[PDB]
C-alpha cells in the first residue's frame, strides 16, 4: 500500500492509478449503510430473544 | 425603425418604381423581418402583371429559406452578394428556431457551402450582425444559440402558436394540482404524529393518577 | 482566460456547466415573458385592463 | 404442506417466532425441498411466542440452525453466515450439542464468502 | 557558483512557460530551453520532486500533463469523513447492552 | 463497475431509504409500548 | 401626474408591528393611528421611518392632539435631520367619513398631506396598502376632502433585500408546528401562479388577434412565435447527466441523515429498554 | 382551499410571545435565577423591526460610527428583544462618547413610547463597528463589566456595517460576559477570556409574515431561477464538518449532544431535499413543454 499504481506485461509499463473519489465515497457509504442494517435487524433479534428468558439451561 | 423609413415611400409610387424600392429594401442592412412591407395592397397587386417575380422573391424573403431559393433559381430576377448574404443569415435564423444546437454538417448542406472557414465567416458575421447570439464549437463542430429573433409570421399559423401556449398553460396548472396534494399530504402526516404523541401523553399522566394513591 | 492543448492543437477559450446555462436561460424567458406583457399593455391599455379584471373575478 | 398452514393460523402476525419454524426448517431439511422455506426464511423475526410455558432454547437454535444448513445449500452465503452467527452468540451457560455444528460450520461459510474467519461480537 | 545561474532562470522561463498548457511536448521545451531532451527530462523531474511544478511526466509519450483537473470535490471528503464518524456511533449503540 | 449517475442506483437508494424508514418506524412502534408499560413509570 | 410615490419596506414592519401590540394587549383588535415622516424633492415624494401619533376619542369621534405632536417633532429632529412631515397612516378598509374628519386637522396642520391605508383583513391580491392624495372641493357646501388614489412604489435601499431574505428564510417554521414543506412548496406557488397568469394573458392577447376584436398589430405576434419556440430549454445529453448526478448526490446526503435519524431512535429504545425489563 | 389552513384570526406561540405577563415578569425578577449561576442565558432572540433600525441606523452613519439602545425583556432562559431606538451621537469612526444629548434622549424616548402604550424597558446597546469585524474593545468591555453588574439583566450588541454591505450577510453579534473573578482565536480579541459569545435567532409575526411572504412575492423571476443548493456549496460543506466534529464529540460522550447533532443533520438534509425539489419542479415545468 505504498504505491498506487497497476503493470502492464504485454508492453512492460507501470502506469499511475487515479482514484475516483465519487465512486468510493458512494460505495463506502452504501456498505456502511448495508452494515448498518444488519447490526440493527441483528440486535433487535437479540432485544426479542433476551425479554423471553432464553439461556440455554 | 427602417421597416418605418422605408415603408412612406411605398403608397404613391407603383410599377418599376415600386419593385426598385423593394429590392432597396431587401439590400438595406438591418432589415429582417418584412412583414409590413408585405401587408400593403401596392405589393399585393403585383400579383397581376409582368412583377410576380418580385413578389415572389419578398415572399421567399419572408417566409422561405435558402433552399427555396434552389428550385426557381431561375424565374427569380438575379441577386446581388447583400441579398444572398441576407438570405443565408435568414436561413440560419430559421434553422436556430427548431434546434438549439445547430451541427456543421446540417448548415454547410443547407447554405449550399464549400468550406469551413467561409461558414464560419458567415456565422460570425451573422452575430455581428446581432441577430441571433450564440457561440461555436470546432472540436464537435456545433452552433449553439441561446437567443434568437422570430422570423415573420404569416396570418394561418397563428393557431398553431395558440396551441403550444396553451400546451404550457396545462402543465402549469397540472403542476398547481400536484403541489397542493403534496403539501396537504404533509401536514396531514405532521399532524398525525403529533396526534398520537398526545394520545401517550395522556395514557401516561392517566397512569400518574392511578398510581399515586 | 483559456488553456491549450498543444497535443490536438487545440486552444480552449470558456466553457459552461450546464446548469448555470439553465439558470441563464431560465432567466431570459422570463425576461421576454415580462417585456411582452409590457409591450402588449403599452399598446392596448385598455384591453389588457378589461383583461386583467375579467381575470381578477 | 401441514406445517404451512399449521404456522399461518398460530402466530400473531408474520414477524412472530413459533416452536413450529424450527419443525419445518427441519421437515425440508432432511427430505430434499428447500423452495416451500423460503418465505418464512425471507423475513426478520421480531417477537417471540411465550406459548403460555414450555418453548426451550432448542427450538430457537434448531430454527436458526436449519435455517443457515437451508441457505447453505442454496449457496447464498451471505444470508447463511448470518444465520450462524445468530445461532452462535445466543445466551447459555454450558455447552449444547447444536452450537458445535454451527460454530463448525460458521467458520467454513465466513471462509467462502470473506477472505478470513469473522470476529464474533 | 555560475552552476547555480544557468539553472535558476531556466526554471523560472519553464515555470512561465507551462503556466497556459495542458499537456505539453517535451522536445518544444528542449528547443524553448536551449538544452537537450535529458537535462530538460531531468530539470522537469527536479521541480517536480520539489513541490513547485503541478504536474506529472508521461515518458512513454515524451509528455508533460499539467493538473487543470481536479475540481473542489472537497464535500465529498466532508462526507466520508460523515460516515466514518456513523460507523463509530453504530459500534456504540448496538453493543451497549442488547 | 459503473458511475453513479444511472437512475438505477437511484432506485436502489430509495430502496433502502424505504427499508430504513420501516426500520425506523417498527423501532418507534416497539418503543412506545415500553413507553407506556406500568413497569416503566416507577423508575 | 400629482406626485410620484416612493414607499419603503419599513413603515409597513412598523404598522403590522403596531397593529399586533395593540391586538395583543387589548384582546379585541382596534385602529391604530400613526404619521409618515420621508422626503419631499421637487415632484416626488419618499416615505422614510413613521412614529405613532397619539389621538384622543370624544364622545364616538376621534381627534388628533397637536401638542403631542409638537414635542415630538422636534425629538426625532436630532437623529434625523432631513426628514419632514409628510401625512398619516391608518388601520381600515375602504375611506370612511371619519377618515375624512380626521384628516381635516392633518390638512389644517399640513396644507397637503398624505394618506395610507393597509388593510389585516385582505383577501386579495393586491397590495394591502394605498396612497391617497388630498383635494379640496369647489362646490359649495359641505366641501369634502376628496382622496385621489396614486401609484406606489417599491424604492428600496442596498440592505433591504438582503434584511428580508435573512429574516423570511426561518420564520420560525420549526417551533409553530406550520410543517417546513407547508412554507417551501407553498412560497414558489404563488410565482408559478403569476407565472400561469402571465402566460394566460398572453394567451387570450392572441386568441383575441386570431377572431379579430384587437387590431393586426404584426409586432407582438413575433415576439411571441419566439417565446414559443423557445419553451424545450436546454434538452441537451450533458444536461440530463448533471441533473442526474446532483439528484444522486442529493439522494446521498439524504441516505446519510436518516441513518443517523434510525441511530438515534435505536439509542433512545435501548436506554428505555435498559431499565424497564433488565435491571440497572 | 389552496393554502388549506390560512389565517382569519387564528395564531399559534409564534404570535403568543408578544405580550406583557406583569406577574411572570415580576416573579422572575423577584426570582432572580441567573444570579446564582455564571452559565446562564445562551438564547438571544432579537425580532426583524429591530434588525433593520440598527442596519438603517448603521447605513446612516457612513463611515463613522453610531450607537443606540435596544428595548425588550426576559423569559426563562432566553432574551426577547423587539425594538431598535437610535442615538444623537457624533464621533470619529474610531471612538464615540455619549455627551448629555443622549443622556436627555433616552430617557424622553422611553417617557415618549410610555405615553404611547409601549411598556418594555432598557435591555441592551448596540454599537456599530466600521470594519474590524465584530469583538468588545476594552473600553467596551469594562462598560459592559458596569453594566451587567449593576443593571444584571443586560447585553451587548455589535455589528459591523462595512463587511455587511460588502459581502452581503448582516454581522450581528450578540455578547454577554463573564464576571470578574470567574477564569475558566485571534479574531475574537485579547479579552476573549473576559468576554465570551451568544447565538442570535429572530422571529416575527403571523400578520408580520403574511406581509413579508406577500412583499417578497415581487421576486418570482428570482424565486424560480436561484437555483440554490449551486450558491450555498461552502455553507453546506462547512455545516456537515460542523456535523462530523459534533458527532464526534457525541461519540466520545457516550463513552444531550446527541439530540443537538440529530436536529443539525435533519435541518441539512430537509435544506438539501428542498433544494433538489426545487430543481426537480423546474425541471418539469420548463423542459417538459412542447416535446
Amino acid at each position: 500500500g505504498l504505491i498506487s499504481a497497476r503493470v502492464d506485461s504485454h508492453s512492460k509499463i507501470l502506469y499511475a492509478r487515479d482514484v475516483d473519489q465519487r465512486s468510493t465515497t458512494f460505495e463506502k457509504s452504501l456498505l456502511m449503510g448495508k452494515e448498518f442494517q444488519r447490526r440493527a435487524k441483528a440486535m433487535m433479534l437479540r432485544a426479542a430473544v433476551l425479554r423471553n428468558q432464553i439461556h440455554v439451561k | 425603425n427602417l421597416l418605418e423609413q422605408f415603408i412612406l415611400l411605398a403608397k404613391g409610387t407603383s410599377g418599376s418604381a415600386l419593385t426598385a424600392l423593394i429590392s432597396q429594401v431587401l439590400e438595406a442592412p438591418g432589415v429582417y423581418v418584412f412583414g409590413e412591407l408585405l401587408e400593403l395592397a401596392n405589393v399585393q397587386e403585383l400579383a397581376e402583371g409582368a412583377n410576380a417575380a418580385y413578389l415572389q422573391l419578398l415572399n421567399l424573403f419572408a417566409y422561405g429559406t435558402y433552399p427555396d431559393y434552389i428550385a426557381n433559381k431561375e424565374s427569380l430576377p438575379e441577386l446581388s452578394t447583400a441579398q444572398q448574404n441576407k438570405l443565408k443569415h435568414l436561413t440560419i435564423v430559421s434553422l436556430a428556431s427548431r434546434m438549439k444546437c445547430i451541427p456543421y454538417s446540417v448548415l454547410l448542406k443547407d447554405l449550399e457551402m464549400r468550406n469551413l472557414r467561409e461558414l464560419e465567416d458567415l456565422i460570425i458575421e451573422a452575430v455581428y450582425t446581432d441577430i441571433i447570439q450564440g457561440k461555436l464549437d470546432q472540436r464537435n463542430q456545433l452552433l449553439e444559440v441561446d437567443f434568437c429573433i422570430g422570423r415573420d409570421i404569416r396570418k394561418k399559423d397563428i393557431n398553431n402558436i395558440v396551441k403550444t401556449l396553451h400546451e404550457w398553460c396545462d402543465g402549469c396548472e397540472a403542476v398547481l394540482l400536484g403541489i397542493e396534494q403534496q403539501v396537504l399530504r404533509a401536514n396531514q402526516y405532521k399532524e398525525n404524529h403529533n396526534r398520537t404523541q398526545q394520545q401517550v401523553e395522556a395514557e401516561v399522566t392517566n397512569i400518574k393518577k392511578t398510581l399515586k394513591a | 482566460n483559456g488553456f491549450i492543448d498543444q497535443i490536438d492543437g487545440i486552444v480552449h477559450f470558456e466553457t459552461r456547466e450546464a446548469l448555470p446555462t439553465w439558470d441563464k436561460q431560465i432567466q431570459s424567458l422570463c425576461f421576454q415573458v415580462n417585456n411582452l406583457l409590457e409591450k402588449i399593455s403599452q399598446t392596448a391599455p385598455e384591453w389588457t385592463a378589461q383583461a386583467m379584471e375579467a381575470q381578477m373575478a | 404442506g401441514i406445517l404451512k398452514q399449521a404456522i399461518d393460523k398460530m402466530q400473531m402476525n408474520t414477524n412472530q417466532l413459533t416452536s413450529i419454524h424450527a419443525d419445518l426448517c427441519q421437515l425440508c431439511l432432511l427430505a430434499k425441498c428447500f423452495k416451500p422455506a423460503l418465505p418464512y426464511l425471507d423475513v426478520d423475526m421480531m417477537d417471540i411466542c411465550k406459548e403460555n410455558g414450555a418453548y426451550d432454547a432448542k427450538h430457537f437454535l434448531c430454527y436458526y440452525y436449519y435455517g443457515g444448513m437451508i441457505y447453505t445449500g442454496l449457496k447464498n452465503f451471505e444470508r447463511a453466515l448470518y444465520f450462524y452467527e445468530q445461532a452462535i452468540t445466543t445466551p447459555a451457560m454450558a455447552v449444547s450439542h447444536i452450537m458445535l455444528e454451527s460454530y463448525k460450520k460458521y467458520i467454513l461459510v465466513s471462509l467462502i464468502l470473506l477472505g478470513k474467519v469473522q470476529q464474533l461480537p | 557558483h555560475i552552476e547555480e545561474l544557468l539553472r535558476n532562470i531556466r526554471t523560472q522561463v519553464l515555470i512561465k512557460l507551462i503556466k497556459p498548457y495542458t499537456r505539453i511536448h517535451i522536445p518544444f521545451i528542449s528547443k524553448e530551453l536551449n538544452i537537450d531532451v535529458a537535462d530538460v527530462e531531468s530539470l522537469l523531474v527536479q521541480c517536480i520532486l520539489d513541490n513547485t511544478i503541478h504536474g506529472r511526466i508521461d515518458q512513454v509519450n515524451q509528455l508533460l500533463e499539467l493538473d487543470h483537473q481536479k475540481r473542489g470535490g472537497a464535500r465529498y471528503t466532508a462526507l466520508d469523513k460523515w460516515t466514518n464518524q456513523l460507523n463509530s456511533l453504530n459500534q456504540a449503540v448496538v453493543s451497549k447492552l442488547a | 463497475p459503473e458511475k453513479y449517475n444511472n437512475p438505477a442506483m437511484l432506485h436502489n437508494i430509495d430502496q433502502e431509504m424505504l427499508k430504513c424508514i420501516e426500520l425506523d418506524e417498527r423501532l418507534k412502534a416497539m418503543d412506545q409500548e415500553i413507553t407506556v408499560n406500568p413497569q416503566f413509570v416507577q423508575k | 401626474g400629482s406626485v410620484s410615490v416612493a414607499l419603503h419596506p419599513l413603515v409597513i414592519l412598523n404598522i403590522s408591528d403596531h397593529w399586533i401590540r395593540m391586538r395583543s394587549q387589548e384582546g379585541r383588535p382596534v385602529q391604530v393611528i400613526g404619521a409618515l415622516i420621508g422626503k419631499q424633492e421637487g415632484r416626488n415624494i419618499e416615505v422614510m421611518n413613521s412614529f405613532e401619533l397619539l389621538s384622543h376619542t370624544v364622545e364616538e369621534k376621534i381627534i388628533i392632539d397637536k401638542e403631542y405632536y409638537y414635542t415630538k417633532e422636534e425629538q426625532f429632529k436630532q437623529v434625523f435631520k432631513e426628514l419632514e412631515f409628510l401625512g398619516w397612516y391608518t388601520t381600515g378598509g375602504p375611506p370612511d367619513p371619519s377618515d375624512i374628519h380626521v384628516h381635516k386637522q392633518v390638512c389644517e396642520i399640513i396644507e397637503s398631506p398624505l394618506f395610507l391605508k393597509l388593510n389585516p383583513m385582505t383577501k386579495h391580491t393586491d397590495l394591502p396598502v394605498s396612497v391617497f392624495e388630498s383635494v379640496i372641493d369647489i362646490i359649495n357646501g359641505e366641501a369634502t376632502m376628496l382622496f385621489a388614489e396614486l401609484t406606489y412604489t417599491l424604492a428600496t435601499e442596498e440592505a433591504e433585500r438582503i434584511g428580508v431574505d435573512h429574516v423570511a428564510r426561518m420564520t420560525a417554521t420549526g417551533s409553530g408546528e406550520n410543517s417546513t414543506v407547508a412554507e417551501h412548496l407553498i412560497a414558489q406557488h404563488s410565482a408559478i401562479k403569476m407565472l400561469h397568469s402571465r402566460v394566460k394573458l398572453i394567451l387570450e392577447y392572441v386568441k383575441a388577434s386570431e377572431a379579430g376584436e384587437v387590431p393586426f398589430n404584426h409586432e407582438i405576434l413575433r415576439e411571441a412565435y419566439a417565446l414559443c419556440h423557445c419553451l424545450p430549454v436546454l434538452s441537451t445529453d450533458k444536461f440530463k447527466t448533471d441533473f442526474y448526478d446532483q439528484c444522486n448526490d442529493v439522494g446521498l446526503m439524504a441516505y446519510l441523515g436518516t441513518i443517523t435519524k434510525t441511530c438515534n431512535t435505536m439509542n433512545q429504545f435501548v436506554n428505555k429498554f435498559n431499565v424497564l425489563y433488565d435491571r440497572q | 382551499t389552496w393554502e388549506l389552513a390560512n389565517n382569519m384570526q387564528e395564531a399559534q406561540s409564534i404570535d403568543e410571545i408578544y405580550k406583557y405577563d406583569k406577574k411572570q415578569q415580576q416573579e422572575i425578577l423577584a426570582a432572580k435565577p441567573w444570579t446564582k449561576d455564571h452559565h446562564y442565558f445562551k438564547y438571544c432572540k432579537i425580532s426583524a423591526l429591530a434588525l433593520l433600525k440598527m442596519v438603517m441606523h448603521a447605513r446612516s452613519g457612513g463611515n463613522l460610527a453610531v450607537m443606540g439602545l435596544m428595548l425588550g425583556k426576559v423569559d426563562g432562559e432566553t432574551m426577547i428583544i423587539m425594538d431598535s431606538f437610535a442615538l444623537p451621537v457624533e464621533g470619529t469612526e474610531t471612538r464615540v462618547n455619549a455627551q448629555a444629548a443622549a443622556y436627555e434622549y433616552m430617557a424622553a424616548y422611553i417617557e415618549n413610547a410610555k405615553q404611547v402604550g409601549r411598556l418594555e424597558n432598557a435591555i441592551g446597546w448596540y454599537h456599530s463597528h466600521p470594519g474590524y469585524g465584530c469583538w468588545l474593545s476594552g473600553i467596551n468591555v469594562s462598560t459592559q463589566m458596569l453594566n451587567q453588574q449593576f443593571q444584571e439583566p443586560f447585553v451587548a450588541v455589535v455589528i459591523d456595517p462595512t463587511r455587511t454591505i460588502s459581502a452581503g450577510k448582516v454581522n450581528l453579534g450578540a455578547f454577554r460576559t463573564y464576571p470578574k473573578g470567574y477564569k475558566p482565536i485571534e479574531d475574537f480579541g485579547v479579552h476573549c477570556k473576559q468576554y465570551y459569545a451568544l447565538e442570535v435567532s429572530y422571529f416575527k409575526s403571523s400578520l408580520d409574515r403574511k406581509l413579508l411572504e406577500l412583499l417578497w412575492n415581487k421576486y418570482w423571476v428570482n424565486t424560480l431561477s436561484s437555483s440554490s443548493l449551486l450558491t450555498n456549496a461552502d455553507y453546506t460543506t462547512g455545516q456537515v464538518f460542523d456535523l462530523s466534529e459534533k458527532l464526534e464529540q457525541s461519540e466520545a460522550q457516550l463513552g444531550d449532544k446527541l439530540a443537538k447533532a440529530t436536529r443539525d443533520s435533519c435541518k441539512t438534509t430537509i435544506e438539501a431535499i428542498h433544494g433538489l425539489m426545487s430543481q426537480v419542479i423546474k425541471d418539469k415545468l420548463f423542459n417538459q413543454i412542447n416535446i
